């Protein structure tokens, strides 16, 4: 589950970044 | 460490995952469409092509994991971390009350490409719920966002 959460957040993260 | 582990490097292998959904190797415009929709933006054609041509370090048009992971271990300014993650609880909150039940997790983490047990949803619900009142909030959904 941690891991599930770092990964959603890692995704809009990185769209974030590339915006 | 600010500074880039092995451990860091991995989990983002794991979100390039997540884009590249045809296990391909890089990541298409098409690809990042879907994301971006399953987190409730319907991009552009050009800012979709815009948005991979600053990252897009060999010219060939699509995101390999090199280029990705550059991007994700930069030193930055404007990374609109604060905002996307503001925007994104939308989709996570359908019905605006302001928490995300475990129905609503299950409904986005489906879209993202999952296909969780309801073991894995009610740990994840139980994990952000670091108030104890049973339900997950804005404030709760940042922090795992930032995990
Ligand atoms: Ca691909
Ligand atoms: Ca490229
Ligand atoms: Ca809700
Ligand atoms: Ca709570």
């Amino acid at each position: 589950a941690r891991r599930k959460w770092q990964k959603t957040g890692h995704a809009v993260r990185a769209i974030g970044r590339l915006s | 460490a600010d500074q880039l582990t092995e451990e860091q490097i991995a989990e983002f292998k794991e979100a390039f995952s997540l884009f590249d959904k045809d296990g391909d190797g890089t990541i298409t415009t098409k690809e990042l469409g879907t994301v971006m929709r399953s987190l409730g933006q319907n991009p552009t054609e050009a800012e979709l092509q815009d948005m991979i041509n600053e990252v897009d370090a060999d010219g060939n048009g699509t995101i390999d994991f090199p280029e990705f992971l550059t991007m994700m271990a930069r030193k930055m300014k404007d990374t609109d971390s604060e905002e996307e993650i503001r925007e994104a609880f939308r989709v996570f909150d359908k019905d605006g009350n302001g928490y995300i039940s475990a129905a609503e997790l299950r409904h986005v983490m489906t879209n993202l490409g999952e296909k969780l047990t309801d073991e894995e949803v009610d740990e994840m619900i139980r994990e952000a719920d670091i108030d104890g009142d049973g339900q997950v909030n804005y404030e709760e959904f940042v922090q795992m966002m930032t995990a």
